[PDB]
């Protein structure tokens, strides 16, 4: 069940997502380009892809 | 055969075990009114002129504190609440606790501060009760019954067809945010629970409508909503359309049920009543909720139909058509 | 955001163009998606019941937890108890659904009761770091999963070498969907249109799904997991069917690149070897499967650990038919278990406990 | 500071945790009758002509079966008593059970049939309930709350001075015979306990001296007869002689209750009721209550006293004089 | 808490004493010379004198 | 049977008599007994409310867990502790109040609470067969107790050589109590007349007691335990104390022999020799305890373990009268602590803890 989330801050690997007022860690090992304000798609706790 | 934690999920597998030995050992079940066999949100006593109306609630919730409440505001949010979609106005309390061998003397406290404060909201007194303390390491349990009087009472069985469906604010909080809280899930804003007692919203809707429109009410606590209308559905042996764009959800709540991989519909909510009212009503009682502190989100989300009696189907936002399954028993542990 | 994706007029639109290119279509058109949350979008938002009589939805087998063989539960089961028997304690990491997945010998909840070391965790994540609160024990994940599962435990993998840890073990029960795919081709499974996978495309991108359209001349739509998403492939699928194309659209193209994602791939690539692998109630599909390489094979949980799994064990209870469920040629309501002996509740098979199984969101959903 | 088994084993540490935060947290306690504060059997509430009798109890009884009885009959038996002695006719009875996963099916079948029988002897219908199931290795817990009116409503502080005191039957039966089964104690025939609602005993006696006569009663379950009656001294805020030589008490009873080092008086009775009737009408209601077949044994064990107000005095067999001091708490574990 | 109770079984060492319709077992190390119908004292599970 | 002896008529006679007597006695006249089961028939039936103002009946230390000294207690505990250190874990039994008796250092309930294995017994013979249920374990109990309660541990100790058994261990806390009653008239314990302990007197009979008569020419009367027993050596006493006397009468005459318990002398001298032994909150009393002699030292506990306990443990807490009550030179009722901080459920001392405890007595009954 993967879900839509906004970047909210970046700190090498980890990251913080919000998921409309739900904020979890994710892994950016998968999306090191990954950086506050984009939209990843969360799988199992990992960013596995940008939105455009 | 044993026991299981579905058993006592408020779903379909405890509906089974009701059915299968509680309804099925019991012998005398009624008073000259509602009884046992209904398995209403409460009994009624018929008592001349009026009826007196018998509710009886365990509550088990884990943690005992969790944002939004605790045990002791749910005891009595829970109580009022069924004698209230039962049509009739608290009158008295009973309060029963079964606490653990060893739990802080301050818990015991700030659970009594909590049922007095929101006891002190209805208004309603609780005039007897008893208290257990086991070796079973077990915290506290609160079991609350409570009496109240109906000049006409609702039941689950009066809702007709085209009549319309409604509930007086967001659907799956109380459910998601203790989920959520078990999962350290955090929040921009913490997810609340909904818990309180909405006699006030009930009687609002009757005080502007009249008793005789309100055809059916249920507090849609275990199982959710999808329980709850299943259970109106059934009884009253007609079917229910339900618009999933009307049915209010919190944006918070949407999110961790997502996350969570349950759908807000199957969770208890612990301050909320589903109505059905005459269509021709239906505004008048959404107006007269909206105009409440706990109605502000009040919402028309569906109509009593003639086909599919006894199941509830959804309109999907898209426009599709599918059932809305009463779940097997609530998903989240310890939920109440 | 993305509020088209779920706009109720987009999709009345797309639901009247289907139903139109479909009004003049001569026989049957069958599509097949390998997804579980396709098949959760198809069956959450009511679509089959927009659909007109002769365009049919069918789900493949895109369940992970499904088909990773009960050999291979077993066996990780087998290996808790000569740990335990070697004064070794294991914690096993499993995912929510795979821990109550059955088997002829019980599943990993049952182990549970007995005494055992069994955590159940959303992610590989969630099992690097059992492995650093614990060092007096060694912590091993039972890793099934597609690519899009298989990327998070490439990269977690990675992360462990550098940190060297010894304790980080994980047994490997990943498949590849696009083999699986062809085999169900070469087998009979019928459809005429297939909707790739939004995520596990997401890995492979688009041109993980080129050598299927090519050699066999299948159209393929990515699509993402949005209501109108799936309205829209099944559209841009029905026409290519029309117009006899043969090619591959990516619907989901705000989120996939047509190669992909490069990292993710030599992440995998860099511990995992394409080998041939069994596919629970299916069958043994060639090149289907990831296995450790011989370097990485440190990181196997079955490197220091032989044990012998008793054969013939049945892949399914008898009455099952998620065996076909996976195949698209069955639907759940055809079992005579389905919503009986078997819910999500109380399984009997694999479908049903699935989170992505076809029969637990048939159940879950109260199908038309 | 922590919850001790001793909070909740009716004696007077139980009072202390009453008095120093149950009562003393809660603030609204009343519907225009007897309330928590007065910790009747029960609360009643004005309704024109009549009240209605409130009281709920919870049971955590171990073993859930026992000689003579079981956890079900318990709980129909001393809801509707508790009602009876408050001089109310039972209505109805509302019952919540909080199973532990595992339970086998079988158990709650049994009891549940016990509870049915037992209901059906009164008569007195289950018209609601709730179930709930927790994962806490606890087998079973009943909470039964019940309804009932009463024309004229009895409470402990009716007893006048010069009244005499009777008891509908032997004393410490149950919870003798609930320890002696825990410690193998073995009998010639065995111990039984007295477990049974006896509202036909109250019933009787009313029937027979009009409730006018009938001052005070109180069924004397945790803490036993001692408790009951240095309960009644207190809030009648008059004096309780009692003698020895006249309280029932079986010879098995006697024997065990050496042997175990504990007071037959300090123990619940689930089958008893303590009554405290006009002085002019004292033979009445003990023949009355002979009459009946669970009032065979039935006794006038003593009189209200103007001297010693508030205490419970004893006078020896051999004439001696001391107080009959109210249980620290019951001295047998999950007795109820 | 020594009570008096009536034996009504003897088997070598071990005694079945009654106490007024409650029976228990009783080691006669001390009074060997007991038998049924004898009446003894006992302490602590073993008897350690009859009556006359 | 034995009706009489509980007679309301009896009684009132024998009370009657009783003020007769007294009613012409100068000064005043105290009556001591030595054992806690005549302080609860006394207090039980209200026999002090039918005494005439000059005749006092006090309550010495007939209570053996009131007196068994802390150091004893801890040592036990200590011996717990070193044993698990060493691998062997032993099993603990002692009596229902024996196990709350509270100490500096804790109580046998608060080692309990540690995980440690003490169990609750009635009497040395449970103790016995704990042993021989559990022979991987060695299981010891803690005996205290005077006479009556030494008896039946010098039976199971015979009992327990024949049959060679070897985890068999019990830590020997015995006292006398014809000793301790000589201490206390060297001490000034005022009384003019001894209420012998029925049951002890059982095994030592009337011949146990003479040795104090003759020495200090005391009226002893040796009674049971139903209230007319007590009625009356209280009579026969005031009688021997008017006309001068000085003998022994054997009022228990029913249940007493002259010499005694033969079978029980020897039984206990086979295994006990007289010692020098404290009395908790009273003293070191000379020749009054019973330890175990050199051949049967392989029962003791301590033959296996060597503890240091610690210097200086207080007998009682700060405001405990326990030791004047057990000299009966105090009433519990004079003390500040007595039904308020202290009670039989949350006891502050071992008078209160103790069944036979003049405190707990006291307490239990409501003392006019
Ligand atoms: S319902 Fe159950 S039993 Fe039928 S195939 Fe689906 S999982 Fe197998
Ligand atoms: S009451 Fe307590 S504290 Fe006072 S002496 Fe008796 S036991 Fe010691
Ligand atoms: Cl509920
Ligand atoms: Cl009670
Ligand atoms: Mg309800
Ligand atoms: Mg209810
Ligand atoms: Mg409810
Ligand atoms: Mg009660
Ligand atoms: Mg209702
Ligand atoms: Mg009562
Ligand atoms: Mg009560
Ligand atoms: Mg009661
Ligand atoms: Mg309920
Ligand atoms: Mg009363």
């Amino acid at each position: 069940l993967a879900v839509p989330g906004k970047v909210i801050e970046v700190n090498g690997p980890v990251a913080v997502v919000d998921f409309g007022g739900v904020k979890r860690e994710v892994r950016l090992d998968l999306m090191p380009d990954t950086k506050p304000g984009d939209w990843v798609i969360v799988h199992t706790g990992f960013a596995i892809e940008k939105l455009d | 055969e044993k026991i299981k934690l579905e058993h006592g999920a408020g779903g379909e597998i405890m509906e089974e075990l009701l059915r299968d030995v509680i309804l099925k050992t019991l012998t005398l079940k009624s008073a000259g009114g509602i009884g046992l066999d209904a398995l209403d949100d409460g009994a009624t006593i018929p008592f001349g002129d009026k009826h007196i109306v018998f509710t009886i609630d365990g509550h088990t919730v884990k943690p005992l504190f969790f944002p939004g409440g605790d045990i002791g505001r749910l005891a009595v949010s829970g109580t009022v609440n069924d004698l209230a979609v039962m049509g009739a106005e608290p009158i008295a309390l009973a309060n029963s606790m079964i606490i653990g061998e060893g739990l802080d003397m301050e818990v015991l406290k700030r659970v009594l501060k909590s049922m007095d404060e929101t006891a002190r909201e209805v208004p309603v007194p609780i005039v007897t009760g008893d208290t257990k303390v086991v070796e079973d390491k077990i915290e506290m349990f609160v079991i609350t019954a409570g009496i109240g009087i109906a000049e006409h009472p609702v039941s689950d069985a009066g809702a007709k067809v085209g009549d319309a469906v409604l509930v007086s604010g967001t659907i799956g909080d109380h459910g998601i945010a203790l989920m959520s809280h078990r999962e350290g899930i955090a929040f921009e804003t913490e997810l609340k629970s909904d818990v309180a007692p909405i006699w006030d919203v009930v009687k609002a809707v009757a005080e502007t409508i009249g008793w005789e429109n309100i055809h059916a009410m249920k507090d849609p606590t275990r199982a959710g909503l999808s329980n709850a209308l299943n259970e109106i559905a059934r009884k009253s042996n007609v079917g229910i359309l339900v618009r999933e764009a009307d049915i209010p959800i919190r944006p918070e709540v949407r999110a961790a049920s997502e996350m969570l991989g349950i759908s807000p519909y199957d969770v208890a909510n612990e301050g909320k009543v589903v109505m059905v009212v005459a269509r021709e009503y239906a505004e008048e009682a959404l107006e007269a909720m909206r105009k409440t502190e706990k109605g502000r989100n009040a919402a028309i989300i569906g109509e009593v139909i003639a086909d599919y009696r006894g199941k509830v189907l959804l309109e999907t936002g898209i426009g599709g058509k599918r059932f809305m399954e009463p779940p097997e028993g609530d998903p989240v542990p310890r939920i109440c | 955001p993305f509020e088209a994706y779920r706009s109720r007029e987009v999709a009345m639109k797309l639901v009247e163009k289907i139903r139109e290119e479909a009004k003049t279509l001569d026989g049957e058109i069958r599509i097949m998606h390998v997804c579980g949350t396709h098949e959760d979008t198809v069956t959450r938002h009511g679509i089959r019941s927009l659909l007109p009589e002769n365009v049919k939805v069918v789900s493949g087998p895109g369940c992970p937890v499904c088909i990773t063989p009960v050999e291979d539960i077993v066996a990780m089961q087998l290996i808790m108890r000569k740990a335990r028997e070697e004064g070794e304690e294991i914690i096993l990491t499993t995912f929510g659904d795979m821990y109550k997945i059955p088997t002829p010998m019980g599943s990993f909840a049952d182990l549970k009761s007995e005494g055992f070391d069994v955590r159940i965790v959303y992610g590989i994540f969630d099992t690097y770091r059992i492995a650093k609160e614990n060092p007096d024990k060694t912590v091993v994940h039972f890793s099934p999963g597609f690519e899009t599962t298989t990327a998070p435990a490439a990269g977690m993998l990675n992360v462990a070498a550098q940190e060297e840890l010894e304790n980080f073990k994980i047994y490997s029960v990943h498949r590849l969907t696009p083999p699986a795919v062809e085999v169900l081709l070469k087998q009979g499974t019928v459809f005429q249109g297939l909707i790739a996978p939004g995520h596990v495309s997401t890995i492979i991108g688009v041109k993980g799904w080129e050598y299927l359209t090519e050699k066999y001349g299948i159209p393929q739509v990515v699509a993402g997991f949005e209501p109108n998403d799936v309205l829209m492939a099944i559209l841009m699928l029905i026409r290519m069917y029309k117009e006899g194309e043969a090619r591959i659209i990516n619907e989901y193209e705000r989120a996939v690149k047509y190669e992909g994602n490069v990292v993710a791939q030599k992440m995998i690539d860099k511990f995992f070897e394409v080998v041939d692998a069994k596919w629970r109630a299916l069958g043994v599909f060639p090149k289907s499967g990831l296995e450790l390489r011989k370097e990485w094979k440190d990181f196997e949980i079955r490197s220091f650990y032989k044990v012998e799994v008793p054969k013939n064990l049945p892949d399914l209870e008898k009455g099952c038919r998620c065996g076909a469920v996976l195949r698209g040629l069955a639907l759940p309501t055809d079992c005579p278990l389905f919503g009986k002996t078997c819910t999500p509740r109380h399984p009997v098979g694999p479908c049903m406990v699935s989170y992505e199984g076809t029969c637990q969101i048939f159940y879950k959903y109260g199908v038309l």
